[PDB]
């Protein structure tokens, strides 16, 4: 049986309620009666966490803010007034048949726009003094998560060697943090002087770029 | 205090064994029902096998990808289970969560990571990143295979900083990590960038140097 | 100095490979070159016997399926083509500093699956003869090793005053048994007529039921 | 043929004294590392004491836990050595094994008993266990200590037995065997239950009448 989740994201403001749905492809009604259906919640970094299960109950320790319902093949999960510390990954799950679990609902926490403060770095003496060349930018702090990022080696854009990492949610702020990696042989490095991140965001009407020259 | 800690992860070859623990306290074991659950990009989550009560016969069932190659165990005087996996594939590869309770699948180890391989195990690079307030960095480029800790001036500097996913190109893991103080704090405060890399038993130390 | 011995429990099919780790809190490396890492068997019944010595070094007699490896803190035990003779509690030890022994591993041989062969017996007149009442059930042949034997009396369940027991894993046909027994005073068993042993095993979805009637 | 018998164990009281011995055969005694191993449920084996060579001068070595209390000696002219325990607690109680050989712990003896006690020896009650191919049974009830032997016609019976392990409750064990045979077999030929407990001299035959 599969059990399918919707919506894949879920953006709310503070305060507010949201709501997730799990559906199952067969009933979950077991025959002795009961329905073995269960939601989670991982954090970032953390392992899933019990929230509800058959159903609608509540396990020891969860807030009475997260209530489930719903019945057969149709399940709902309801947030009301929600904290930062929601964010997260939202899991349905039902053990009625072999175990079988949802792809998850993203909640994520709705805030003011912040523009990302970005640095960049030029290869370390330590990492030249070994034949490669890395250059690095960091883009931290920033809202909403939509961000572009190019690397301009000479003006002209690179997207071969890129390596992109960015944080979930930082429940703290609310904000995204990212790193951008361009790795070149240490040759092309040399080859030219000109090294540029530059970052397109909704809190800049023009890119956000940071830059440095070589000697 | 509830506790699942999982033990015994690592690299392994396709072809090849491995087991995996779970030590348990906090609570009744042998009334609990016991889970191995695990967790990849692909795939998502997915349940990989169970161990009933000690009043359900420590009944055992296995999700059809893993049966025959995979033994459940459970030890309730010692409230440890185990997982011990054989003929591993790449597609065995991911985190994998102890769970169980009373209540089934009410708690969740930390996880350990189960990654077969072939590649072969390399330590990380590990480059300081100084300024062109103040932002300072650390770049570990290299190595594999997960995981590795990243901290900065043992941990007594966490506030300002920011430690980003590991990313795999090519066999190979690279980890980033930047730290934001004032600029008052640096360079007069020295600040360093402290990686382990267990698998190849690395501990490396970094000084940002201007 | 501690020896880990991992795991608890090992079961392996006939003719697969199995695998040991002991591992200690301290080196085990002495001073003068040498490693005392030992490894044993102890077969059901019967005392431990040395099957490894100096780490891998094979005792006389013993095949050479089994293999110790390993150094410094780290080792491992190595069956090859696991024989039914093989099952018993692996333990390691080391004698470098104050000799201590690792918490065993008991080896325990995959079968098909069997229903146990149950036979309950009623008081003999020699024991009511003297004021007292022991019923008693066998559960024999069995696997896996796991079962639930619940004693009714005139329908009703009765728990206190039964003793339980089981066999080691026989190596003849890699099998358990068990013992069950349900000790009453006279007059109690006199009281009652229908006596029922209830076998709940993994191979059948209902107990494999034995009873008798006094009178 | 290397030989190790143990002997002289027993029940005792907490507080009380207790000497047990080891004979040995088939090797050259003087140049044996010996010890006395013991094991128990709780603890599991756990070294005692060692005495070494005679190259050694008879060195002796204690456990922490019983330094003062048990005393090792050899005489290499009788191939023998012995344990001398005083002060006996609860948990001085287990099997003790006596062990050695050029190679250290090379050869294991069966091992003798030590129980240490409180409760009061008693002879067991031997039932015969008759039937409602066909099952025979064997019942030994409330005896102390530990062990009794358990056998069928003489030991003329050994397929098809099942010897489960002594439990103990409230300070008395039972023990209890079956035996299956063919119905041509029982009851025409005869089946006995034969029962010792040497620690109160007892030795019983039950046969099983239909
Ligand atoms: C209602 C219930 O307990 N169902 C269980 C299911 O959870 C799972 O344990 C399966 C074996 O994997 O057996 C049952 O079908
Ligand atoms: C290598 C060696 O001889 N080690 C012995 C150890 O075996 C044990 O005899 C102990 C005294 O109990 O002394 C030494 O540490
Ligand atoms: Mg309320
Ligand atoms: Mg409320
Ligand atoms: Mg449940
Ligand atoms: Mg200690
Ligand atoms: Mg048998
Ligand atoms: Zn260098
Ligand atoms: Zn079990
Ligand atoms: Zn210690
Ligand atoms: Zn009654
Ligand atoms: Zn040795």
């Amino acid at each position: 049986i599969q059990l399918t989740q919707s919506p894949l994201s879920l953006p709310v403001s503070l305060g507010d309620q949201a709501s997730i749905s799990c559906r199952s492809s067969q009933s979950l009604v077991h025959s002795n009666g009961n329905t073995y259906l269960h939601w989670y919640l991982q954090k970032p970094g953390q392992s899933p966490k019990l929230l509800i299960y058959k159903v609608s109950n509540r396990f020891s320790g969860v807030p009475d803010r997260f209530s489930g319902s719903g019945s057969g093949t149709d399940f709902t999960l309801k947030i009301s007034s929600v904290e930062a510390e929601d964010l997260g990954v939202y899991f349905c799950s039902q053990s009625t048949h072999v175990p079988t679990f949802g792809g998850g609902t993203k909640l994520e926490i709705k805030r003011a726009d912040a523009a990302p403060t970005v640095s960049i770095f030029p290869p370390s003496s330590e990492q030249l003094t070994s034949g490669g060349a890395s250059v690095v930018c960091f883009l931290n702090n920033f809202y909403p998560k939509d961000i572009n990022v190019k690397w301009k080696i000479d003006g002209s854009e690179r997207q071969n060697g890129v390596l992109n990492s960015w944080t979930d949610q930082d429940s703290k702020d609310s904000t995204y943090s990212m790193s951008s990696t361009l790795t070149l042989t240490k040759d092309e490095y040399e080859r030219h002087n000109s090294y540029t991140c530059e970052a397109t965001h909704k809190t800049s009407t023009s890119p956000i770029v940071k830059s440095f020259n070589r000697e | 205090q509830v506790q699942l800690q999982q033990s015994g992860g690592g690299l392994v070859q396709p072809g090849g064994s491995m087991k995996i623990f779970c030590a348990a306290s906090g609570f009744t074991f042998s009334d609990a029902w016991m889970d191995w659950v695990r967790q990849s990009p692909e795939k998502g989550l997915e349940w990989v096998a169970e161990i009933r009560n000690k009043a359900n016969n420590h009944e055992t069932y296995y999700a059809e990808s893993v049966k025959g190659r995979f033994t459940i165990t459970r030890d309730d005087s010692k409230s440890r289970m185990s997982l011990q996996m054989n003929s591993l594939r790449a597609e065995d590869t991911g985190i994998y969560y102890c769970s169980g309770g009373k209540v089934r699948n009410a708690y969740w180890g930390q996880g350990t990571t189960v990654t077969v391989s072939s590649k072969t195990t390399k330590a990380p690079s590990v480059y300081p990143l100084a300024p062109v307030s103040v932002t300072l960095g650390c770049l570990v480029k290299g190595y594999f295979p997960e995981p590795v800790t990243l901290t900065w001036n043992s941990g007594s500097l966490s506030s300002g900083v920011h430690t980003f996913p590991a990313v795999l190109q090519s066999d190979l893991y690279t980890l980033s990590s930047s730290v934001t103080v004032t600029s008052s704090t640096w360079p007069s405060q020295s600040i360093t960038c402290n990686v382990a890399h267990p698998a190849s038993s690395t501990k490396v130390d970094k000084k940002i140097e201007p």
